[PDB]
RNA sequence: CAGGCUAAUUUGCGCAAGAGUGUACAAAAUGAGUGCGCGGUUUGGCACCUCGAUGUCGGCUUGACUAAUCCUCAUGGAUG
RNA sequence: UCUAUCUUCUAGAGGGAAUUAGAAUAUAAUAAGGAUUAACCUUUGUACGAAAGGAACAUGGGGUACUAUUGUUAU
RNA sequence: GUGCUGAAAGCAUAUAGGCACGAAAUUUACCUUAAGAUAUUUCUUAAAUAUACGUAAGAAAAUAUUACGUUAAUAGGCUUAGUUUGUAAGGAACUAAGUACUAAUUUUAUAAAAAACUGAAUGAUUAAUAUAUCUUACA
């Protein structure tokens, strides 16, 4: 084998001749069994990208100091939703920010042709429950998104530490300071045993190495303040990484969905605040097929020169 | 060291990727023409035009 | 293995089955038609000559049929009269009356339109350019599939395949 | 397997190159702890060029593409030889 | 483990990096231009841009602040508050230029740069971009956009200006200077 | 319906043709603000933070910081007799 | 010295049987002198084997594994 | 006393073969690891008990923000 | 460990057969790294793309990773507001915002060779032929 119990060529694709319609166990592995043994865990609703920006304090009215930290919503749209008959899961995808189109690739510039979005900074995708959690594309999430009092989970990537040693890394205590030791303070000390433990260094030992810069989760965070002109929502604690950094934002796993009124107004906002979100993709498309066919005959520069 | 390191196993320390790169970030000069590395003023104009600021002024 | 002859023992096979029923007394003539391809020197009985005095039964008789792959089926529709407007049109318009649109007009095959008229040279060394253009558009590696195609044709027509 | 595009065929090339190892520039004396010396050999070295014309790539890559034309092309059903000879038929 | 390096500290003791920045500084003054390393031309930069900020100030405290960081104030204070402050009256910042350059040791070949006073006598960026100039004019050839981008740049806050950068190229094909210069032109046909 | 978009175009520095060129999307320049939501729910577990909506795809401020804390300050010192106690003056 | 073979002995255990104790009543608990065993920790025997040792071991650093369980979790028996 | 050659190990890289012309971006099945403590109040001082004594079960103890909950005063 | 139904074996039995309760252990869940199928009405005919160089950084022993390069706020400078020092003076390592003042800056830099086989479904264009004889036509 190569990745657990299966010896199955990685070329082969026999996963549509095993079906459960036929009579066939449903099988306790694959992305079927993979969805059913999280429903409960999946947030209901799709996550925002967010821009940490530095920690304060929530001071409340009769003396309530909390510990809070401020992350920014700048221009999240709905980019691509991702169903289970395309791609095996459901999830949307969220776009952040701005870049510039020269910096942006051809690969990419012709994938936010066919949408009629702007590129975007950050791509990330957040998993939904079901059918019910896949938005329109182009829609514009604010921070209303969520309201206070809400737990949601913040993901984001840590502070880098570089090459860090044994103490720092793994907590390892170190050695004697003056009482006779010998060029060895913050060393790591044995490695092992000896011929009896296989006379070699057992996988997952603990050593020096790199630190840092890794994604880190932090849940059940109440949003203690929402402010649409700001475009921030204040979470309490802290939140992994440096400012200026994109973190990702969505419901708690381990705590119940909000209340079904939540989830259908913030879904009924998306239809007031843009009317048209349909209208202005099926236009997007439209325009992508005479752009990519004028691309494939070469007479794209007269489209340009048009007006 | 055990044993002395075979003809194979030493020639893969010096040559599998230490192989010299080629420096490709050349451009000519606007004033003379010579090559020179990009980003960069070249050799023989500013020696020349550094002297040419010593002797007149 | 160690020895050449220790290799020999581990590679063996037996021989056919038929080959081990020795006779205890005297000698048998045996039919043993073997599981391989037949060489085009046994000739079939129908291509052997009236005069040929060696057609015998079957040696099985000295002791539905499969499916279909091609049954192609010969039709004339064309009579002479119309050949003579084939002609016409081929070399009036040859861009707007291909072999193509004269096959479908008269019921007939797109090679027939070809043996009883041909396009003007112009129009025939157009139609190589094309598929020569369209031969340099191919890479190193499907220019070189391209060619196996076509040797591969050529050598089995001369029996190297 | 870099492609090149040769407009002037006398252009000079670096065909071959090799370095070999000449006389001893030198000796140094290297001075280690607990009086112990130790002589370090100054190396003087060569190399070689072997300078061709274009006109050598031009016919090694003809030759090259020669042999690869004369490979013939590749068939389903190979004939491989079956290298086991015994003295009976086993079908 | 600790904290990133606020600055270059060069591989030199913390008074030993001082006076090296001191130093620096006072032969950029003196000479108007020097030719050292990149990092260390870098690293200067940031106190030669902040020493004539200084002389761009009227209080007594710049006055005493400049004398804390030249090596001989009584010779090049007045400099400092006269030439070089009415130089720079009109500039809001930028009075430096770091131009890389190759190896100034070849031993080394640790990469050098040029560390100048903008609008100078020893401007390296006037002089490259008046050669460019003669060129152009003795092959009547056409000056490419970074060409006019430069010559503005190099005539915009000095003084005279135009004036002076027009009689450096009449002083470079008088001298012939441009004397072998490879034509733009055929730049596509070179190969060594 | 389709919405406001430039050209962005690829060229060869060899040939100074046209490679490809695509339709780059631009959000709306003169930004549209659009009338009060009439989404009112009544729930007492939570409130829907709609209270003032900004115009839409802009960026919001780049340091919110301390605009949030004279957001603060003047709710927890609506006088300003306390931020005034310890000014500098 | 460690490793190797053995298991007399052990501060290592299990099972079988049941004199006896348990006011009564063998097996709630308890279990004389014994039998059948597992195991390789202590003190030994041997000597295949020259090597880091005579307290063969202590502390520190860092482990990995075992389960014959001190704590935490589930649970049968207990005229006692 | 020992500047680590080899295996093992901790990190990070150069090249690579991919259903296969090659890429940009977002990514699933799956794999390997990580996290892993305990206590206290709360039973109608209840069941049990002559009394002295005294449980099991279960819920809650995130809020001087939201919310939940329990009280306090005003309507 | 504790049950329901229930026979072999008229009884009994949570024994076979048919159902079930049940632990800090196991599995999942949760988190991280790895994996890289797949997705896009995505890009590319000699490129897409990547690299190099230059300014850097949420990255950092090298390497790698993530941005930016004038149609530009990447770094430095300058300016204002903070913060700090202190006489509400004078300064300043520092933070934020603004500002193209300085540097991302020389005339087609480098790497990238680029659509296999069989079956099925479905188009376009074309001599996609053979045999007899040595002359034939024109002038
Ligand atoms: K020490
Ligand atoms: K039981
Ligand atoms: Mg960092
Ligand atoms: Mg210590
Ligand atoms: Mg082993
Ligand atoms: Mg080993
Ligand atoms: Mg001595
Ligand atoms: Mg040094
Ligand atoms: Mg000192
Ligand atoms: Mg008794
Ligand atoms: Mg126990
Ligand atoms: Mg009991
Ligand atoms: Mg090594
Ligand atoms: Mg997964
Ligand atoms: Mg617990
Ligand atoms: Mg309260
Ligand atoms: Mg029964
Ligand atoms: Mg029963
Ligand atoms: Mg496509
Ligand atoms: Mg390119
Ligand atoms: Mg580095
Ligand atoms: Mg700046
Ligand atoms: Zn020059």
């Amino acid at each position: 084998v190569k990745y657990g119990w299966s010896t199955l060529p990685k070329r082969s694709r026999p996963t549509r001749f095993n079906q459960v319609t036929q009579g066939l166990p449903a099988p306790t592995s694959g992305p079927a069994a993979a969805l059913k043994r999280r429903e409960k865990t999946t947030p209901l609703r799709t996550g925002v990208l967010a821009v940490k920006k530095g920690m304060t304090v929530f001071m409340g009215r009769t003396g309530a100091r909390i510990p809070c930290t401020v992350l920014q919503l700048d221009r999240v749209q709905v980019v691509a939703n991702k169903t289970r008959a395309k791609n095996g899961y459901w999830a949307v995808q969220v776009g952040l920010g701005e870049r510039r189109a020269e910096n942006v690739g051809a690969p990419q510039l012709g994938y936010y042709e066919a949408k009629g979005i702007p590129p975007k900074q950050t791509l990330a995708e957040f998993k939904v429950r079901n059918q019910d959690g896949l938005l329109p594309v182009g829609v514009q999430l604010f921070p209303d998104w969520f309201h206070v009092g809400q737990v949601v989970d913040v993901r984001g990537i840590t502070r880098g530490m570089g090459f860090a040693g044994g103490m720092k890394r793994h907590g390892f205590a170190g050695q004697e300071a003056s009482h006779g030791n010998s060029l060895n303070h913050r060393t790591i000390g044995s490695v092992g045993g000896s011929q009896g433990s296989g006379s070699r260094v057992l996988p997952g030992k603990k050593m020096p190495g790199r630190m840092g810069a890794q994604q880190h989760t932090v849940q059940n965070l109440p949003i203690l303040m929402v402010d649409n002109e700001l475009g921030i929502v204040v979470v309490k604690g802290a939140v992994a990484g440096h400012k200026g950094a994109v973190v990702k934002v969505q419901d708690a796993v381990k705590k119940a969905p909000p209340p079904e009124e939540f989830v259908e107004a913030t879904k009924q906002l998306l239809n007031e605040r843009f009317p048209d979100a349909e209208e202005k993709l099926q236009a997007a498309r439209k325009l992508h097929l005479e752009l990519k066919e004028a691309r494939r005959q070469g007479l794209i520069d007269s489209l340009i020169k048009n007006g | 060291p055990k044993k002395k390191t075979s003809h194979m196993k030493k020639r893969h320390r010096q040559m599998a990727g230490k192989a010299l790169k080629d420096v490709t970030h050349l451009n000519r000069c606007p004033a003379c023409g010579n090559l020179k590395r990009m980003h960069h003023l070249c050799s023989t104009c500013l020696g020349k035009l550094k002297g040419f600021m010593d002797r007149n002024g | 293995q160690s020895t050449a002859n220790r290799t020999k023992r581990m590679l063996n096979i037996p021989p056919h089955e038929s080959f081990l029923n020795v006779p205890v007394e005297g000698d048998r003539i045996i039919f043993n038609p073997p599981s391989s391809e037949a060489s085009v020197y046994h000739t079939p009985f129908k291509f052997l000559p009236r005069s040929d005095p060696r057609r015998r039964a079957n040696i099985y008789k000295l002791f539905d049929l499969p499916p279909v792959l091609y049954n192609p089926t010969k039709s004339y529709n064309v009579t002479p009269e119309q050949v003579e407007e084939i002609r016409e049109l081929r070399a009036k318009d040859p861009k707007k009356y291909s072999v193509t649109y004269l096959s479908n007009k008269y019921n007939c095959t797109k090679v027939f339109i070809m043996m009883c008229t041909q396009a003007p040279r112009e129009h025939q060394e157009q139609h190589k350019l094309a598929r020569a253009r369209t031969a340099e558009n191919w890479g190193p590696r499907r220019a070189a599939a391209k060619l196996d195609a076509r040797r591969r044709k050529e050598m089995l027509h001369r029996g190297e395949i | 397997g870099k492609h090149l595009e040769i407009r002037d065929p006398t252009r000079i090339y670096v065909a071959e190159t090799f370095v070999n190892k000449g006389f001893t520039r030198g000796v140094e004396l290297d001075y280690r702890a607990r009086g112990r010396v130790f002589k370090m050999n100054k190396p003087t070295t060569t190399m070689t060029v072997v300078l061709k014309e274009e006109k050598t790539r031009i016919r090694e890559h003809q030759e090259r593409v020669a042999k690869k034309l004369r490979q013939g092309p590749w068939v389903h059903l190979p004939d491989r030889p079956v290298t086991s000879q015994r003295q009976f038929y086993s079908w | 483990a600790g904290a990133h390096v606020k600055y270059r500290h060069l591989s030199r003791s913390s008074a030993h990096r001082q006076a090296l920045l001191r130093n620096l500084v006072t032969s950029l003054i003196k000479n108007e231009t020097i030719h050292t390393t990149y990092p260390k031309a870098k690293e200067a930069q940031r106190l030669a841009e902040k020493l004539i900020t200084l002389s761009k100030r009227d209080t007594e405290t710049a006055r005493r602040s400049a004398q804390g960081i030249l090596y001989t104030p009584d010779q090049l204070l007045p400099k400092l508050f006269g030439e070089i402050r009415e130089r720079y009256a009109n500039r809001p910042g930028g009075y430096t230029r770091v131009l890389r350059t190759e190896p100034k040791d070849q031993y080394s070949q640790a990469p050098s740069a040029i560390l100048e006073l903008v609008d100078g006598p020893k401007d390296m960026r006037f002089a490259m971009t008046a050669a460019t100039v003669a060129r152009d004019r003795e092959q009547k050839t056409e000056s490419t956009d970074l060409t006019k981008k430069n010559m503005d740049k190099v005539t915009r806050f000095r003084k005279d200006g135009m004036r002076a950068f027009e009689d450096m190229v009449a002083s470079l094909r008088d001298m012939k200077f441009t004397a072998g210069a490879i034509n733009p032109k055929e730049w596509k046909k070179l190969d060594r | 319906a389709l919405p406001d978009h430039n050209f962005f175009r690829i060229a060869d520095k060899h040939t100074k043709k046209t490679r490809t060129a695509f339709a780059v999307f631009t959000p709306p320049k003169s930004p549209t603000t659009l009338p009060p939501s009439s989404v009112v729910t009544k729930s007492k577990a939570f409130k829907i933070a709609n209270s003032k909506l900004p115009p839409l795809m802009t960026k919001p401020p780049s340091d919110p910081m301390p605009l949030l804390t004279q957001q603060q300050i003047a709710r927890m010192d609506p006088t300003g007799a306390r931020t005034a106690l310890f000014s500098k003056a």
